[PDB]
């Protein structure tokens, strides 16, 4: 690893300046350092990994999705094909990189169901965003449902229907049921079902906790505006 | 595009 | 240089994809190496270079912004100040790169006013952000000044008050006064002198540059009610 | 902070 030199407590310091200088390849490259270290991840820890490759790609995708549609209105010189092909090989690169931080070896080395329903919740958003990609495509689809669904079954046995990450993980498991797999009934079944379990849930929960769990249902509604 | 879980 | 491979014409293309995907660096490497063919650039070409570095430079000097600020409240561990300067020497080194096309070659081929303005203009530029930074900086303050001074003596000579380079070029000469030289007196008579110049010559203009002149106007105008 | 030439 690149940053084998640096303490593993200076790459999470660094890695949050960056997050406030808005510099988010610097922090992916911080943490991915940290998770090099070989220790498990903290909660927090954990969220600086995902936001930072989450900007990193979102980036990615946003550029990739402008190239290919004027990729394809050309298609209704090679440049526009190159250049839409660079970004979508630097695009499948950090998801590589991701998945293989998740792979070795943080998915085996996770017990608590927090953390590993985050990292098979990741696995299955970041071959998600290969699927968007890809043409091979039935394969990385098959990789993404079956580490979300392994993320649910855990979630629904060991989390409140409140919780913020199984709240997100089938938020995004949804997303991939419209977006990639052509489910769109699935999709609408699944955002009722998580909404209405969590609205149930909702008295247990603190002003805080609430405050958190609504702020994720509301896109679950905001979704199920747009898909019925 | 739907709407995902946000950071 | 890396783009010696690709067409001029391709690399000009390709520049123009990166600014709609918005991949700023792309376009910098891209029209970098558009520069290095050894041909001159046109109007639009020359455009294209500055939007791209500026967009670079900008982020740059908005995250060594940040940085900074944390680091100046630390001292009313040695991250902060490593990561500062990380991004600092990076800073430097996109100037320098800038700096260095200017000098080879394109000034010294830059025979129309259009041309030579907008160049000396952009080297007043990059000595500016590289004087933001530096403590060495008598010299960087003096050789912003020279360039921004040579490139307004040609416009006022050759150019109409309203000419939008001239009028770019006036503006950032008053940035530079008020930010860097502590000069805010001359940054205030440079922007009424030459706001009120242009206000006398827009009669001669088109609806559009009509519209192009009172748009950079307004900036001198928006700098004397923050500065006065 | 003083504005700048836009793009
Ligand atoms: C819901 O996700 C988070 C949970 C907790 C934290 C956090 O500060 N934890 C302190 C020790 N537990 C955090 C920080 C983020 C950031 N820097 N963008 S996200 C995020
Ligand atoms: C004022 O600066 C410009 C002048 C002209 C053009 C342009 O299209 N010229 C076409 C041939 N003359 C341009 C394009 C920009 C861009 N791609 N952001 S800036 C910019
Ligand atoms: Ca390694
Ligand atoms: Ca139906
Ligand atoms: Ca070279
Ligand atoms: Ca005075
Ligand atoms: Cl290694
Ligand atoms: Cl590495
Ligand atoms: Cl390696
Ligand atoms: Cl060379
Ligand atoms: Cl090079
Ligand atoms: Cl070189
Ligand atoms: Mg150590
Ligand atoms: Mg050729």
């Amino acid at each position: 690893g690149a940053m084998g030199s640096m303490e593993r407590a200076s790459l999470i310091q660094k890695a949050k300046l960056a997050e406030q200088a808005e510099r988010y390849e610097d922090m992916a490259a911080f943490m991915k350092g940290a998770v090099e270290k070989g220790e498990e991840l903290s909660c927090e820890e954990r969220n600086l990994l995902s936001v930072a490759y989450k900007n990193v790609v979102g980036g990615q995708r946003a550029a990739w999705r402008v190239l290919s549609s004027i990729e394809q209105k050309s298609n209704e010189g090679p440049e526009v094909r190159e250049y839409r092909e660079k970004v979508e090989t630097e695009l499948q690169g950090v998801c590589d990189t991701v998945l293989g931080l998740l792979d070795s070896h943080l998915i085996k080395e996770a017990g608590d169901a927090e953390s590993r329903v985050f990292y098979l919740k990741m696995k299955g958003d970041y071959y998600r965003y290969l699927a968007e990609v890809a043409t091979d495509k039935k394969r990385i689809i098959d990789s993404a449902r079956s580490a979300y669904q392994e993320a649910m079954d855990i979630s629904k046995k060991e989390m409140p229907p409140t919780n913020p990450i199984r709240l997100g993980l089938a938020l995004n498991f949804s997303v991939f049921h419209y977006e990639i797999a052509n489910s769109p009934e699935e999709a609408i079944s699944l955002a009722k079902t998580t909404f209405d379990e969590a609205m149930a849930d909702l008295h247990t929960l603190s002003e805080d906790s609430y405050k958190d769990s609504t702020l994720i249902m509301q896109l679950l509604r905001d979704n199920l505006t747009l898909w019925t | 595009r739907s709407l995902s879980e946000r950071l």
